[PDB]
């Protein structure tokens, strides 16, 4: 039974880190897109 | 007297110079345009007269 529920309480914990890999990894495209949009302006900056 | 009343802008009159829209128009987040080419000046041309001065 403790092993039962170390494995339940692990796949479970292993599950929400998985779908915390995911959304992080959402959010690094998400702050990539915001230094594309930096790397716009900057581009922009250079060009004035 | 009357000078000094012609002369002077009462407060009144306009409402007080109001600006357009109830808050500031928005703005760009770089926008810089530096331009700026000429400061003032100007007037007089500057070929013209280095050529008077050589």
């Amino acid at each position: 039974v403790e092993a039962q529920d170390e494995l339940q309480q692990l796949k479970e914990d292993i599950n929400s880190r998985q779908s915390k890999i995911q959304k992080y990894k959402d959010d690094t495209i998400y702050y990539e897109d915001k230094k594309k949009v930096y790397l716009e302006n900057i581009k922009k900056i250079e060009v004035n | 007297p009357i000078l000094k009343r012609t002369i002077i802008s009462k407060r009144k009159a306009p409402s007080n110079n109001e600006d357009e829209e109830i808050v500031k128009t928005p703005r760009k987040l770089v926008n810089y345009v530096p331009l700026k080419i000429f400061n003032l000046g100007d007037s007089f041309d500057d070929t013209i007269t280095t050529t008077v001065a050589k």
